[PDB]
Parts: C-alpha cells; structure tokens; sequence
C-alpha cells in the first residue's frame, strides 16, 4: 500500500502523490486508493481532478477496481495542468450504491514542466 | 458505508458543504474533448441510462453522479432525471455519500449549453439509516 494519507471521506486513504509534478510524466509511485470499511472486490474507483482555473483536469488511467480494499491505479496520470500554482483537488469515486466520494483537496500541482 | 459520526454537523458548518450548498454553476465534464453537437448527444443518452459526470465549476470539483434511489441497468424515473419539469433542460437527482455525509445532489442542465445550475443537500433519511 505504501505511503498514505486521509482523504477527506473517513472511508478512504490514497496514496501520498507528489506535492508538484510534470504533465502527462508516470507517478513516482502507482496511484493507490485504500478503503477502510468492507468495499466488495470489483467495485470500480475513478479520479476525477481539478480547481478554480481548470474545473476538470484530463487524466490518464483514472479508472481502477478493489482488490482487498485496495484500487491499485495502473499508471494514473494527470494531463490537464493547475496553472499559476493553483493545485488540484483530486475527486476519488468508490462506486458502490450509491456511490462513495471523497475529495483530496490540495493533492498536486501539475505544471507542463514540473519540478 | 462509511460516515462521520455527525453528518449534519459536518455538513452545516464545513465550508465545502457550505460553498456547495446553494445553487451555483455546474457543468458536464463528459468527452471533454470533442464536438459540441456529439457532447450534447452524450450527455441525454448518458442521462437516459442515469449516469452522468458535472463539475462545480468554481471550485472544480468534479463528481460522477448516479440517477437512482441510494438503494439501488434500468431506466430512471422522472424524479432522478425529468425532461419535461422545463423543455430545454433536464433536471437531475443523485444521491451518495460525500466525505462522510450523506448528501443529494439536485441540479439542472441545458441540454443545448451543457451548463447549469445545482447543489448538495444532507440527506437526513439516508444518513440516519448509516
């Protein structure tokens, strides 16, 4: 599961990502989404993110299933930027029914050059 | 699931409830990338199978919503997703657990802009049942 944090729902933890990063660049480290309460093997996760300036920041591979309590994204990647250092506010779905939203806000800056 | 031991607490008094709470502009997100004219088609027929993807513009928050009772394909009914309420637009209900508060989402969309307005409300049913 590696390193994580809280999100704002006291269901889920996602893994700690990068305070700034590169458009479109691999993760340093594989997008992880941990429920804490049973979630059924399967259940289909999404991350959706955004600000202010960009309302919904295009992603790579925002689309994961639970495993064990845990939604390993495969290779996730945030494409859309924040812009002026405006960083993103990360919208983990958990698709049971209804469905489980929790927002990470402040989860990472992503600027076309990075770090 | 999963909640926070005082829903409507958390949902009164935390800013992000709060600046989301009361009408404001909403727009769908869905193929961001592509024609008006095959968004706009996206959109109904998304909505005709009860899903659908609207952001809150000013602060960016983007939700995946689900037209259907919390309880449980099939079509909608008109109380999740309404056509006629206004010609032109399409009202739409989705419920879920937000940060640890059970809330509904209630908004409408211009089926021609794809812009609209909506918001959340604590759903006091739902987050008693938890």
């Amino acid at each position: 599961p590696g390193e994580l944090v809280r999100t704002d729902s006291p269901n889920f933890l996602c893994s700690v990502l990068p305070t700034h990063w590169r458009c479109n660049k691999t993760l340093p480290i594989a997008f992880k989404v941990v429920a804490l309460g049973d979630v059924p093997d399967g259940t289909l996760v999404t991350v959706m993110a955004g600000n202010d300036e960009n309302y919904s920041a295009e992603l790579r591979n925002a689309t994961a299933a639970m495993k064990n309590q845990v939604a390993r994204f495969n290779d996730l990647r945030f494409v859309g930027r924040s812009g002026r250092g405006k960083s993103f506010t990360l919208t983990i779905t958990v698709f049971t029914n209804p469905p489980q939203v929790a927002t990470y806000h402040r989860a990472i800056k992503i600027t076309v050059d990075g770090p | 699931p999963r909640v926070v031991p005082d829903q409507r607490s958390k949902f009164e008094n935390e800013e992000f409830f709060r600046k989301l709470s009361r009408e404001c502009e909403i727009k769908y997100t869905g193929f961001r990338d592509r024609p008006h004219e095959e968004r706009q088609a996206r959109f109904q027929n998304a909505c005709r199978d009860g899903r659908s993807e609207i952001a809150f513009v000013a602060t960016g928050t983007n939700l995946s919503l689900q037209f259907f009772p919390a309880s449980w394909r099939q079509t909608p009914s008109r109380e999740y997703v309404d056509l006629e309420r206004e010609a032109g637009k399409v009202y739409l209900k989705a419920p879920m657990i937000l940060n640890g508060v059970c809330v509904i989402w209630k908004g409408w969309i211009d089926l021609q802009r794809l812009d609209g307005m909506g918001c959340l409300e604590f759903d006091e049913e739902r987050a008693q049942q938890e």
